């Protein structure tokens, strides 16, 4: 999600595993947002009011 | 001997220049002419018919060389 | 020197051939000085008194013009004289180094008006120029020694023989070959235009052929016209001109040899009169030839360019009756583009067949040449095959979408022909769909021969950092200066008898081999066609070789030959092409998977360990026709799987798997499938369990543990050598099209196997025919050892020695150099390869290969 | 790449001159196909005209 | 356009198109910048394009409507080279006509906001001031020669600093322009005109990429001429055809040829001027029986050609001639 | 054509590389008889082991050139080898009056050992891999037959054209002609080539 105005605006990255030793399995973390940062998915699902689960994979 | 009984285009190139620059700083004729006036013209004439007083020193690449008057030598031009 | 010229060069076919044009602008300003003697002074003194001379400057240095009304003033003999720029003298022309072709000719002045210079129309080859607007530089030998070693090197009957082929480098050009064509086609000419041809060369003129008739006067032919451009007393034998005294007595018809029967002449004349007969030739033959084109004319039609229409639709019907099926089985199939090409040059030949059948196109193309015979079935034909995924500078994304692109009422109108093929021509015009299509090819043309480019601009460097120090030495041993070692024994075969005519004792030839070596290479970067481009790297794969082993994949290949006939058993020769692929081609476990399914459930009685330490069980369910379609049996994966799975715990690694089950393959387990699949269990195989942690206290952090073993049984080998990467059966067409090979006279049909192996080449070369040797142990006997090299030629420089390599980079030097230039003296090719060869193995001619006269002096 | 001089020697000159788009120089590893006419400028840009040389395709 | 190779179309409508010798403006007193330049007579094309009647400009088009003949001159024309027609260039064609201006600068008045360089004579003759008038500049009639002074911007007692001609520049002074700026630096201007006539060494093009250099002036009795007497104004090299791909040349000739010649047999049935093709649009284009017929109704040869006698013979030559007119062009960058 | 397919894969890996050894001490000029080199694999692999043969009789293929030069193989079926194992099959076999042995690794040799190899007084050793013994490079239709040269012939060469013995061009002393024949530096050995361009040309080469 590009915005030329508000240098401040992220992207969500599901192919990076964080270590590649035997392997594991692709999990999203919506990496840099404030231009450091990384924070997995659902903090910030659970930080925007989210319910529960099952309505996220609905989501 | 062993070197080569004709001329190289080299030699003809270092002698035709020599001859013609000393022909032009005052040396005597020695063919008959028919009014050249160009120093290359005077030149060739003597190479043509064999009457040029120069030795040609061929060297080696071992270290020895020779010695060859330009007479002895066959710019013939025979086909 | 005169250090500059700026003009444009033009033609003129009037005035001689070492004849050269200089601007009154710039001869006016040029200088030659010459000395005062006791010999010139009488030309001198008509030069001096007036115009036409300059500064006077002698030791007193004099810098007075002829200008002041000074006079005579006689000048003393010994002086110098500057002048200005008469006829007669010698030049020395080239352009900006573009090339280091060999531009350097030795020119006599001609002074004019009209401020270009004027050369002859055969000095555009050697010079290497055309008439669009070509700037050349200048340049004046002011020095007696100058003048003598320039005029005595580089004049054009000095250099009438090619130092870089071997054949004459002036041959008739456009309208000449035009001229002696319509002169053959007219066999007779009558009496008023052999007498007013009559003028130009020289022999006054024969008697007549025919003397009467009962209509016309006398006739003559036009073989008695050719006479008129000989010297004297000429006698010499050809292979359809035969001369005895100074007449032309028999000439062969072919019109087809026409630039070769010519050019034999040339050469006996040179031969038997030397050059300055072949430039009389010339010089006689060119005006004789302009003249006779003169009150004929010669013209193009629009009829000429019109195709007719019934021969249109049999053209057409060929583009969706073997062209149309032939790409609909390039739908899947790739590599057959030389099929293609071959198809499609059927298609073109044909094409260009019908349009040879009118008067003024079969005499401005040259028939026989694949060059320009294509181009006019683009403006009288269709053009073809204007995309692919293989010309390869754009992407294939765009290669996908300009086929999607076919929506443009292609998809809303048809599906008939195919994006990529043109069924148009230049002549009736392009629709805007083939338009763009053409310009994506034209543009990919500009683009590939616009870019890069300095690869041969190193190379010439390259070439001149080493093969610069060796000339002929005074007794024949060719010689690196600066170390004074034998490169070579001899030159030139059979040049030891006393025949002269041919190379001498002071010859650069290194020089020589570096720019006949580095022309072909520019001839093969700035015409993109396909043999041009093809052929580019052939040169790259031998003269840019590294000896420091990089492992790159031309360091892994193996070409295997298989001859062993029996003679009649019919498809036996077929049958040993695959066999031994068979036993050698690499298949997987993860390659003929499906899915991967952990269960605690459906083998708790299946668990009867006493203290329960089986609880998993990971399926990893197969297909069933691919198991059945290459033969490959379910016990022999059990087999394979524990025996790698032993030995590689045996192996330092860990001690994760030593509880491992690998239970059996049973085709057959259960009605499986929760998680829709709904499929009956068809090759379930290698139902494991992972009892590792006995007592699984935790159910979720042993099922990561089944999941760090399965890529270890996915990435198992079942049927096949491990170190090989692929093997291929290829090439049932063993003729002189293909590269490089060993043997093959014989036959026309035998198939090989390109094998490869993988990346355990370990640093030292030649181990990857060793593993493929010690691969093939159980099929020896149906593959052929004593053929069946490896493929670079390093590699076979570590194998088979030092003098085998130097034969194969001969002959790949050889075959690589005669597709883009078509005809390069041997010798080079020789010294190149012995310069390569020299200190001890093959040094390239690269930046990590670079890291491993004085003949006379004169008396009197 | 930016703002340039006017040319003056035709009245056709200038008007070439006030109609040109460029497409920078990002760097050279693989610029794919930004130098090749795409089925998106069909009415838009022109299929045929361009210079030749050190920007073949990016005017 | 859609029948020529793609190379050639992007030389012209890049390159050449860019070049041309043309219109240059309508008030030539103002442009005060180096090498403006302009013909005598400008001319549009015989045919038409969709485009060039929609944008009405024909100021598009900057060349002139020269008749082409291919056939083989005495080797001339050889390796793309072109051959004129002395008679047609000495009654204007293809003359062009340039000005170039020549520029200098000084200070205000007397401020630092001697190294006072003001436009004076300083009549103490450093060079040659033949010319010159007492204020540092020409009249406006001069001939400047091959290397005089043009601007005398001289100092009041050192050396000149004036502004003088090398040893190509010259010509007859059009105007001279005298301005300043804000902080005094007076600016000049001197404009010089020349008229030239094209000679043996200048290049030109056609419309489809096809250039040469002209190699060769000839004088007019020696073309070959037709039965109505029309001689060629450009002859160039049928070598030059089957090898680059451009039958839009022969195309545009055949076209254009049938819309200047008259049309016979005109008396009742029809007014005989009403079914003639003029548009040569790019992508929707007359067929080849059009143009074929077109010709066949103006009275010609149906196969484009057209039968000549000799200039020097008279007799006639044996191979029938292609001719008709074509729309060139002239380059910049002369020699 | 027709195949079979089964092997003891092993042997095989010791008869293609005994009868390549003995095919190259046949060059070399030593007496060598035509059936212990023209034996089949089957009767090899009856009268040797089908599958396992190590320190076999095979290895004692010792012969004369004519009267007194004494070359012996020895054969490694190893996996590793140290000092300790060449010793072992050295020092009781130089007693059997040999003058120059070979060694024939199989896995590999490392340079950890190499001057304990090369401490060896008037007893020069060639060693090899089993692994390029496979094939003949000499019965290769791209090899070409080399002729060596005579003392006297090669005092002649360096006299004729007067030329020193580092002027040469060289060969290396690891190519696979050097250290086939047991060539040493210095001996000049001759060429005759054959090809389209390359047919008539000759060309000298001493060993560097
Ligand atoms: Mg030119
Ligand atoms: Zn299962």
């Amino acid at each position: 999600y590009r915005s030329e105005t508000k240098r401040n605006r992220f992207i969500v990255r599901l192919s990076e595993n964080q270590k590649a030793e035997d392997f594991k399995r692709k999990e999203k973390v919506l990496t840099v947002y404030f231009l450091s940062t990384e924070i997995p998915v659902w903090v910030l699902f659970f930080a925007l009011g989210v319910a529960s689960d099952k309505e996220a994979v609905d989501l | 001997r062993k070197t080569s009984k004709f001329m190289t285009k080299y030699e003809r190139a270092r002698i035709l220049g020599t001859r013609a620059l000393q022909i032009s700083m005052n040396a005597p004729v020695m063919v008959e002419l028919e009014g050249e006036t160009d120093p290359l013209e005077i030149a060739m004439k003597e190479l043509r018919q064999r009457k040029i007083p120069f030795t040609i020193r061929r060297y080696l690449p071992d270290g020895s060389f020779e010695e060859w008057g330009v007479d002895e030598l066959i710019v013939e031009d025979s086909w | 020197s005169g250090f500059s010229s700026r003009s444009v060069i033009t033609g003129d076919a009037f005035r001689n051939v070492n004849e050269v044009g200089i601007p009154m602008e710039i001869a006016h300003r040029i200088t030659f000085e010459e000395r005062v003697s006791v010999h010139n002074i009488g030309y001198l003194q008509e030069l001096v008194d007036n115009k036409m001379c300059l500064s006077y400057t002698q030791g007193s240095t004099t810098y007075s013009l002829r200008d002041g009304s000074k006079g005579h003033t006689v000048l003393k003999p010994g002086q110098i004289v500057h002048r200005r720029v008469m006829d007669g003298d010698v030049v020395f022309i080239n352009r900006p180094p573009t090339t280091h072709k060999h531009s350097l000719q030795a020119l006599r002045v001609y002074v004019h008006e009209d401020n270009t210079v004027k050369i002859n129309p055969l000095m555009c080859g050697p010079l290497s120029a055309d008439f669009d607007g070509d700037c050349v530089h200048l340049f004046y030998p002011q020095s007696l020694t100058a003048k003598a070693e320039v005029l005595e090197l580089f004049s054009v009957d000095k250099q009438l023989r090619s130092s870089h082929t071997g054949q004459l480098i002036l041959q008739l050009g456009l309208d000449s070959l035009l001229s002696l064509r319509v002169m053959m086609e007219q066999v007779f000419l009558d009496k008023a235009s052999a007498q007013q041809l009559a003028m130009y060369g020289s022999r006054s003129l024969p008697s007549p052929a025919v003397v009467k008739s009962s209509k016309s006067g006398p006739a003559w032919t036009f073989f008695q016209i050719l006479q008129l451009a000989f010297p004297e007393r000429l006698s010499c034998r050809g292979d359809g001109f035969i001369v005895g005294g100074s007449d032309l007595l028999s000439f062969d018809f072919g019109v087809d040899a026409l630039a070769s029967i010519i050019n034999g002449i040339v050469t006996g004349i040179m031969v038997e009169k030397g050059p300055k007969e072949a430039l009389a030739f010339f010089d006689s033959l060119q005006p004789l030839l302009m003249e006779h084109l003169d009150p004929q004319g010669f013209s193009l039609s629009l009829e000429d360019l019109s195709m007719s229409r019934e021969d249109m639709g049999v053209i057409h019907n060929l583009i969706v009756r073997e062209i149309s099926p032939m790409v609909s089985r390039l739908r899947l199939s790739y590599e057959d583009e030389l099929q293609l090409e071959n198809s499609i040059q059927k298609v073109k030949e044909v094409a260009a067949n019908f349009m040879l059948k009118s008067y003024s196109m079969r005499n401005l193309i040259d028939i026989k040449s694949n060059s320009a015979i294509n181009k006019l079935v683009q403006q009288i034909g269709f053009l073809g095959l204007q995309l692919s995924d293989k010309k390869k500078l754009y992407t294939k994304t765009l290669v996908e979408d300009m086929a999607q692109f076919y929506k443009k009422k292609y998809v809303s109108t048809s599906s008939s022909g195919d994006f990529g093929i043109v069924k148009g021509c230049f002549f009736h015009g392009l629709d805007p769909y083939e338009e763009m299509a053409h310009s994506v090819a034209a543009r990919e043309v500009i683009v590939r021969s616009s870019r890069g480019l300095a690869e041969p601009g190193t190379l010439f460097k390259n070439l001149m950092a080493v093969l610069r120090d060796i000339v002929i030495t005074n007794d024949g041993t060719v010689r690196n200066t600066c170390s004074n070692s034998i490169v070579q024994f001899k030159y030139e075969l059979s040049s030891d008898n006393e025949n002269q005519g041919l190379f001498e004792a002071g010859d650069p030839v290194g020089v020589l081999a570096a720019t006949a070596m580095s022309n072909p290479a520019y001839k093969a970067v700035l015409d993109s066609s396909p043999n041009s481009n093809s052929s580019w790297e052939l040169m790259k794969e031998v003269l840019l070789c590294k000896v420091n082993f990089q492992n790159t994949t031309n360091d892994r290949r193996v070409i295997l030959y298989l001859n062993e006939c029996r003679c009649g058993k019919k498809y036996c020769q077929e049958n040993s092409a695959y066999t031994v692929r068979n036993k050698l081609k690499k298949v997987s476990l993860k390659d003929t998977a499906v899915e991967f399914l952990v269960e605690y459930r459906k083998q708790q009685a299946i668990s009867e360990i006493f203290g329960m330490d089986i609880c998993l069980h990971g399926h990893i369910h197969l297909n069933k026709t691919l198991l059945e379609g290459w033969n490959i049996s379910m016990q022999d994966i059990l087999q394979r799987c524990e025996d790698a799975i032993n030995s590689l715990v045996q192996k330092k690694k860990k001690k994760a798997e030593d509880f491992k089950k690998m239970n059996l393959s049973v085709s057959e387990c259960c009605s499986f499938r929760g998680p829709g699949s709904s499929k009956d269990s068809d090759m379930p195989c290698l139902m494991f369990s992972s009892y590792n942690a006995t007592d699984p206290d935790l159910e979720r952090t042993l099922d990561v543990l089944c999941n760090t073993i399965y890529p270890v049984l996915l990435e198992t080998v079942i049927k096949g050598d491990p170190r090989i990467a692929s093997a291929n059966i290829i090439w049932n067409s063993p003729e002189t099209t293909t590269w490089i090979r060993s043997l093959h006279a014989s036959r026309r049909g035998e198939w090989v196997l390109d094998v490869t192996v993988e990346k355990s080449d370990v640093k030292q070369s030649g181990d990857a025919w060793r593993v493929v040797i010690d691969s093939c142990l159980s099929v020896l006997h149906l593959i052929d050892t004593k053929r069946s090299i490896p493929y670079s030629i390093k590699q076979v420089q570590e194998l088979l020695g030092l003098s085998c390599a130097f034969e194969q980079a001969v002959q790949r030097l050889s075959a690589s150099v005669r597709k883009v230039s078509k005809g390069v003296l041997k010798e080079h090719i020789i010294l190149v390869a012995n310069n390569m060869t020299c200190s001890g193995d093959m040094l390239g001619f690269n930046s990590g290969g670079y890291k491993a006269s004085q003949f006379e002096l004169l008396w009197n | 790449g930016v703002v340039a001089n006017l040319g003056r020697a035709n009245p056709l000159q200038s008007l070439i001159d006030l109609r040109r788009t460029r497409q920078q120089v990002l760097y050279t590893g693989r610029v794919g196909d930004a130098r090749y006419p795409h089925p998106s400028h069909w009415g838009r840009l022109c299929f045929l005209s361009t210079p030749d040389g050190e920007n073949c395709g990016l005017v | 356009a859609n029948h020529d190779h793609g190379r050639r179309v992007l030389y012209q409508s890049q390159k050449h198109c860019q070049q041309a010798i043309g219109f240059c403006s309508t008030n030539p007193n103002i442009r005060c910048d180096t090498l403006s330049q302009q013909l005598f007579y400008p001319q549009r094309p015989l045919f038409k394009t969709m485009a060039s009647e929609c944008l009405q400009k024909d100021v598009l088009f900057n060349g002139q409507n020269a008749i082409v003949a291919v056939n083989v001159h005495l080797g001339f024309n050889q390796e793309d080279s072109i051959v004129m027609n002395k008679a047609s260039l000495e009654r204007g064609m293809f003359r062009s006509e340039q000005i170039r201006s020549y520029k200098a600068d000084v200070d205000s008045k007397d401020s630092e906001k001697d190294e006072v360089v003001q436009f004076g004579k300083t009549h103490s003759k450093i060079g040659r001031v033949d010319s010159l008038d007492d204020d540092g500049f020409p009249f406006v009639g001069a001939n400047m020669h091959s290397g005089d002074i043009v601007i005398g911007r001289c100092t009041e007692s050192g050396t000149d600093h004036s502004v003088k001609l090398k040893h190509t520049e010259r010509g007859i002074v059009q105007k001279v322009v005298l301005s300043s700026n804000d902080d005094g630096k007076n600016y000049a201007t001197v404009s010089l005109r020349q008229v030239r006539s094209p000679c043996l060494g200048d290049k030109f093009s056609s419309m489809h990429g096809q250039k040469g250099v002209l190699g060769y002036i000839e004088e007019q009795e020696n073309f070959a001429f037709t039965n109505q007497g029309i001689v060629p104004d450009i002859v160039i090299n049928p070598h030059a055809f089957p090898s680059r791909q451009t039958p839009g040349q022969l195309l545009e000739a055949a076209l254009s040829k049938g819309i200047a010649c008259p049309m016979q047999k005109k008396k009742g049935k029809s007014d005989a001027y009403s079914k003639v093709t003029r548009h040569a649009t790019p992508f929707s284009t007359p067929s080849v029986d059009d143009i074929t017929d077109q010709l066949h109704r103006a009275g010609f040869s149906r196969s484009g050609n057209e039968r000549v006698y000799n200039g020097r013979t008279g007799e006639m030559m044996r191979s029938l001639i292609f001719m008709g007119p074509n729309f060139y062009q002239r380059l910049i960058h002369m020699s | 054509s027709k195949y079979v397919d089964p092997s003891s894969e092993e042997s095989h890996r010791y008869y293609l590389a005994r009868r390549n050894a003995l095919e190259m001490l046949r060059d070399r000029g030593y007496e060598v008889s035509l059936e212990d080199i023209n034996l089949s694999l089957q009767d090899f692999r009856t009268v040797y082991g089908e599958r396992p043969d190590v320190d076999r009789l095979r290895i004692s293929a010792h012969h004369r050139s004519d009267s007194s030069n004494k070359v012996k193989v020895v054969f490694f079926g190893t996996g590793k080898v140290k000092v300790n194992t060449i010793r072992s099959v050295a020092a009781e076999i130089l007693s059997q009056e040999t003058i120059t042995g070979l060694i024939l690794v199989l896995q590999n040799q490392v340079t950890d050992k190499a001057l304990k190899a090369i401490e060896l007084f008037t007893f020069k050793v060639e060693i090899f891999q089993i692994t390029d013994l496979l094939v003949n490079l000499t019965k290769h239709v791209l090899s070409l037959r080399h002729r060596v040269l005579t003392d006297g012939e090669k005092k002649a060469l360096l006299k004729q054209f007067n030329i020193e013995e580092k002027q040469l061009p060289r060969i290396s002393k690891k190519d696979a002609v050097v250290r086939y024949y047991g060539l040493e530096k210095g001996q000049i050995v001759k060429v005759s080539y054959r090809g389209e361009l390359t047919e008539s040309y000759v060309a000298y080469r001493c060993v560097w």
